[PDB]
C-alpha cells in the first residue's frame, strides 16, 4: 500500500532540461510532514543525494553537486514530489529514484521508489 | 544478539545488485512484489 512511485527518465541534450515525478500512494506529503526527496546514481558510482523538499514547511534543501541548476518541488494537490534539473551535463548522467525522510530524535531515507534512468548526451 | 527467537530463518537467493533495495519493507518491484517480499513490520536484516 504505501510506496514511492516514479517516472519521467529519458534522453536529455546537455544544456536542457529533463523533469522526474514520484507520487506519495497509501500517504500523503504536506498533512505528514512527509519529506521526499531525490537521490541519484551515476556510472561509477554510489547513492549520492540530490534535493529534499518539505511543502509543510516550504523548504527545499540541496546537495552541493546540484545547487544552482537543479529544483525540487511538490504538489500537494497531487500529492507527488518532482525533480526539476536544469542545465545537465553528461556527469549528470545517473539513475535517479526518489526518497522518504519522515520529520522527527532521529531519522533517514526509509522508503524507496524504483529508479529511472537519466541519460545525458549529445 | 540480545534477542531470543525460537527460530531463525535465514532466507536466500540470488538478484541483480539494483533490486537489493527491493529486499524490504515498505518497497515495491519486481522482486518485491514477485519473487521475495518483505513485510512492512518487518524486524529481521537484509544482508546482501
Amino acid at each position: 500500500e504505501v510506496q514511492l512511485v516514479e517516472s519521467g527518465g529519458g534522453l536529455v541534450q546537455p544544456g536542457g532540461s529533463l523533469r522526474l515525478s514520484c507520487a506519495a500512494s497509501g500517504f500523503r506529503i504536506y498533512s505528514y510532514y512527509s519529506y521526499i526527496g531525490w537521490v541519484r546514481r551515476a556510472p561509477g558510482k554510489g547513492e549520492e543525494l540530490v534535493a529534499r523538499i518539505y511543502p509543510s514547511s516550504g523548504y527545499t534543501y540541496y546537495a552541493d553537486s546540484v545547487k544552482g541548476r537543479f529544483t525540487i518541488s511538490a504538489d500537494t494537490s497531487k500529492n507527488t514530489a518532482y525533480l526539476q534539473m536544469n542545465s545537465l551535463r553528461a556527469e549528470d548522467t545517473a539513475v535517479y529514484y526518489c526518497a522518504r525522510w519522515d520529520f522527527a530524535g532521529s531519522s533517514g531515507l526509509d522508503y524507496w521508489g524504483q529508479g529511472t534512468l537519466v541519460t545525458v548526451s549529445s | 544478539n540480545d534477542l531470543c527467537f525460537t527460530n531463525v530463518y535465514a532466507d536466500s537467493f540470488v538478484i541483480r545488485g539494483d533490486e537489493v533495495r527491493q529486499i524490504a519493507p515498505g518497497q515495491t518491484g519486481k522482486i518485491a512484489d514477485y519473487n521475495y517480499k518483505l513485510p512492512d513490520d518487518f524486524t529481521g536484516c537484509v544482508i546482501a
